[PDB]
C-alpha cells in the first residue's frame, strides 16, 4: 500500500494499493503440491565445497 | 382505542379504518414498495485524485430508497361509493385520520383503487376534471359488458421541508 | 434524448407525458424544414437595451428576441418575462465586459426548478 | 409499443403506448404497388462470388 | 514504465491512477502473445492519399 | 463501426458508457493479434451430445 | 471455477466482485489466442542472479 503514483493529467500524485504476488523460491526434493513450479536453474557444489552454478541447464523456455 | 394502545404498531390497523367508515371495501397492504428519486445534491460520482470513499456510497445518478412507502388499494362494489373516493367525498376521511392520528411522521402512504370501467366525464370547467392523474370513462361505445381496471392514483401522506437557511452560532464547549 | 409520440385509441388514461413527447416532436420539424439551405449556429433578431444606470453600475434589458441553436425560441413580448437587472460591482476594468445571454440546458430526468430546493445548475421553471 | 416514459417534472415514470412505423426492405424487381417507396442501395456481385456495393449510385437527397 | 496492477477489496476507493494502469497493462498483454510480430517491429494494414492538392502543394490524408 | 475509448481525469462522472467502450476496445486489440497469423471465421472447440434421449427424438447438449 | 461477465447496470450497487469478474474474463482472453498456434504450457524468459553471496549459502535473483 502507498505506492506513490502519478495522474497522467499534470497534476500532483496520490497513494494507491497495489497486488503483489507471493513469489518465493523452492528446493524440488521438497513438497510442493499447493504450489505452482516453474524450473529455474541448477547449483552443484565445487571441489571446494562452495556453490558454482551449472553452466549446462536449460529452463522449460518461452525465448531462445 | 384499542389499537391505538400498542407502541409502534401496526399495519393491520389499517384494514380496520377502512371497514370502518365504508362498508363494501376491502384493503390490502404490500409493506414494501419500489419508492424512487430522492435526487442526491452532489453527485458524487467525480472519481477522485486528492481524497475519495468507497464502502457504502456506490450508485449511478438518481437513487432508490425502499424503506417506508407503503401500497394501499381498496375495492368497492356499489356505485355510490365509487363517487365517494373522488376527492371531495371520503377522501377527506382518510387524509385527516392518517396524518395526525395514527401514523403521524412515521411513514408515507400510497393509495390506490380497483373498480370497473369508470363513471367519468371529461373538458368541463374550472373544477372537478381530473380523475387523480388518468382520464377514462368516455369512449366505450362498443361492448355491452365488464372490463376490470385499476382506477387511479392518490397523493401521499406526506409532511416534510427545509426551512431555508444557513446557522450563526453553536452548542457548547464542554 | 429520444422524442416518442404516442397512440391515441379508444380510450387512453390521459398522461402527462402524451403531450410533452407531442410538444417536443412537432418542435424538431421546425428545424428540419428551416435547416433545407441553411446554416444553424442560429441566433439573435431583435435586441433593445437601457442605458440610463449605466452612470451606476446597473444594466437591464428591455426587450430580446432570440432562437437558441438547438431551435428553442425566445419572443419576450410573448410568454417569456425580462431577465433581472445585471451587475458591474466587481469589475477592475472595463474593457473586460462581454456580456451574454443566457439559459439552463434541459436532461432527461430533472424539469421544473421548483423553488424550495437548492442545487448546483438550474433548470426552466414553472412561474 | 410499451415503455417506461419519465415525466419532465422531476417524477417517476410509468407505461405508456406509443407507435413505430412500420417500415420494410424490399427489392426493385418484386411488386411495390401498396407501399410508397424510396430507393436506398445498390447491390453488385463481386469476381470470387461474393457481394459489393457499387459507388457510383446516388439516391435522392435532401443534403450532400 | 512501472505498470502497477491496481487492487480491489473491501475498502478500495475510487481515484483515476485505478484505471489508467489497468487499462495500461492490457495493452502489455497484447505484445507478449506476439511471437512473430516481435520478430519484426510493428506493421502498417493501410495508407491512402489523395494526389489532388499537389498543384497546391497542399496534402492530406484518408485512411491511416 | 465505430469504437470509442474513454478519457480518464480528474472531473469527469462514473458513467456506464465508458466500461462497456473499454470492454469493446479489448475484443478488437485481442482479434487483431489473431490476424497477424491466421486468418479465418471461427470454429467449434468442444461440442458433445447427449445419447438418452434420442429415442423420444429430443435432443440436449451437454458441453459446447 | 466459473468466470462472469458483470452487468454494467446504471443507478445500482457497485461492487467489488464486478471489478474483479471483468479484469479475470480479460486475461482469459489473450489466452485462448494464445493457443491456437502454439500448444503448451509456457515458461521463462530471462532468469538472471547474484553471486557474491556464494561463500555462504545464500541467493538473490535480481530480475525475473
Amino acid at each position: 500500500e502507498r505506492v506513490n503514483v502519478q495522474e497522467l493529467a499534470g497534476h500532483e500524485q496520490s497513494e494507491v494499493a497495489v497486488l503483489r504476488h507471493n513469489l518465493t523460491l523452492r528446493m524440488a526434493h521438497q513438497e510442493n503440491a499447493a504450489w505452482l513450479t516453474c524450473p529455474v536453474t541448477r547449483l552443484v557444489r565445487d571441489a571446494q565445497g562452495q556453490w558454482c552454478r551449472d553452466p549446462r541447464f536449460i529452463p522449460p523456455l518461452l525465448t531462445l | 382505542l384499542p389499537l391505538m394502545l400498542l407502541p409502534g404498531r401496526t399495519a393491520e390497523g389499517l384494514t380496520s379504518l377502512v371497514t370502518l367508515l365504508a362498508p363494501g371495501t376491502q384493503a390490502r397492504v404490500w409493506h414494501h414498495d419500489r419508492r424512487r428519486i430522492p435526487l442526491k445534491t452532489p453527485l458524487t460520482m467525480r472519481v477522485h485524485h486528492p481524497v475519495s470513499l468507497k464502502s457504502r456510497p456506490v450508485m449511478g445518478d438518481h437513487a432508490t430508497d425502499v424503506n417506508g412507502q407503503v401500497l394501499l388499494q381498496l375495492s368497492t362494489q356499489t356505485g355510490s361509493e365509487v363517487q365517494g373516493w373522488l376527492p371531495g367525498g371520503h377522501l377527506y376521511s382518510d387524509l385527516l385520520a392518517l396524518l395526525h392520528v395514527y401514523l403521524g411522521s412515521r411513514l408515507d402512504v400510497r393509495l390506490q383503487l380497483c373498480v370497473e370501467r369508470s363513471l367519468l366525464p371529461d373538458a368541463r370547467l374550472s373544477c372537478r376534471p381530473a380523475a387523480g392523474s388518468p382520464q377514462l370513462g368516455r369512449t366505450a361505445v362498443m361492448r355491452t359488458q365488464a372490463k376490470i381496471a385499476t382506477s387511479a392514483a392518490r397523493v401521499m401522506t406526506i409532511s416534510l421541508g427545509r426551512y431555508q437557511r444557513v446557522q450563526e452560532h453553536y452548542q457548547r464547549k464542554e | 434524448m429520444k422524442i416518442y409520440r404516442p397512440l391515441w385509441e379508444d380510450g387512453a388514461f390521459l398522461m402527462p407525458q402524451q403531450f410533452q413527447q407531442q410538444a417536443a416532436w412537432d418542435v424538431h420539424l421546425a428545424d428540419s424544414v428551416a435547416r433545407m439551405g441553411l446554416a444553424h449556429p442560429w441566433g439573435v433578431v431583435a435586441a433593445e437595451f437601457d442605458d440610463s444606470l449605466l452612470p451606476l453600475s446597473r444594466l437591464n434589458a428591455t426587450r430580446l428576441i432570440v432562437r437558441f441553436p438547438d431551435g428553442t425560441l425566445i419572443d419576450t413580448e410573448r410568454a417569456d418575462n425580462l431577465p433581472p437587472v445585471c451587475d458591474l460591482s466587481t469589475v477592475s476594468d472595463r474593457s473586460l465586459v462581454d456580456i451574454v445571454l443566457a439559459l439552463p440546458l434541459l436532461n432527461a430526468n430533472g424539469g421544473n426548478l421548483d423553488n424550495g430546493s437548492e442545487s448546483e445548475r438550474p433548470r426552466r421553471w414553472k412561474s
